[PDB]
């Protein structure tokens, strides 16, 4: 059921600052 | 109804791809 | 048209040279015959409003992003070709889209790679948006003219973009290796190389595509 992102993987960029 | 295809120029995404790849080429020798 | 039955001719014959089961490199040694085929095609008149093959822009972007490494890729950041990447990269996931809407979960792979796809995206931008920035003086009017086309169009991102290029070019510099120490390019290739791995998949599993992913989709 996952084969490409792995569980848990965070693929959300933090905004510019 | 097309400019560049009356005035006989490249263009279109066969070219844009042809002279993005050789920009590459160029950059990696 | 004879002209049109030569350039779909030369187009199969890339096939074979361009689908990979991973990642396409130019060879040395094919480099004569893929120029030669990229080069008649690119002043073929009769393919100046063809569709491009959805396999050219996944090789294009395998190339340009040399997504067969994993080290410094010697990727080009200038501003015409990435743009012009970003609009390969939206080709593709256009047509992935649809193939889905026509051994595996249609839910899962399409929300995958989406999630691949949108942090892939944002990768290459912020990326492209470093090298404006790292340069002096700056080129504001591709800085902007960018950021217009592919800059994701939040009030306060862009916002805050356009004064940092404004910022003196220590500080920039400064503000850029902190970004990229937090963001290595490492990720970003991982991210777009399973984007395309994923969508090879999907369009062979469940289109009549054929990604050379036999290997991969049998065990499953
Ligand atoms: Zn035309």
């Amino acid at each position: 059921d996952n084969i490409f992102v792995k569980p848990g993987e965070d693929l959300e960029i933090p905004l510019l600052s | 109804a097309c400019e560049m295809c009356r005035l006989g120029l490249p263009h279109g995404s066969f070219f844009e791809l042809l002279r993005d790849w050789k920009k590459i080429e160029e950059f990696r020798n | 048209s004879n002209e049109k039955i030569r350039s779909q001719s030369v187009l199969n014959t890339l096939e074979t040279f361009f689908i990979k089961e991973n990642h396409y490199d130019m060879q040395r040694e094919e480099s004569s015959i893929v120029n030669a085929c990229l080069r008649y095609l690119g002043y073929s008149k009769s393919m100046c409003h063809e569709k491009m093959p959805i396999f050219m822009d996944i090789a294009f972007i395998e190339y340009c992003f040399n997504l067969s490494l994993d080290p410094s890729q010697q990727i080009l950041w200038e501003y015409s070709l990435i743009s012009n990447a970003l609009e390969r990269l939206e080709n593709i996931e256009l047509e992935r889209q649809n193939c889905m809407r026509e051994l595996l979960n249609k839910e899962t792979l399409n929300n995958e790679a989406l999630k691949l796809y949108s942090c892939a995206k944002a990768g290459i931008c912020r990326w492209m948006a470093f090298h404006f920035l790292e340069q002096e003086p700056i080129d504001h009017i591709n800085f902007t003219k960018f950021l217009q086309d592919w800059g994701s169009h939040n009030e306060k991102e862009m916002e805050a973009l356009q004064r940092l290029s404004k910022h003196k070019i220590r500080k920039r510099l400064i503000y850029v290796s902190q970004h990229k120490k937090k963001m290595p390019w490492s990720k970003f290739n991982s991210v777009l190389s399973r984007y395309i791995q994923c969508t090879k998949l999907q369009l062979e599993v469940f289109c009549d595509y054929d990604f050379k992913q036999r290997e991969i989709v049998k065990m499953l």
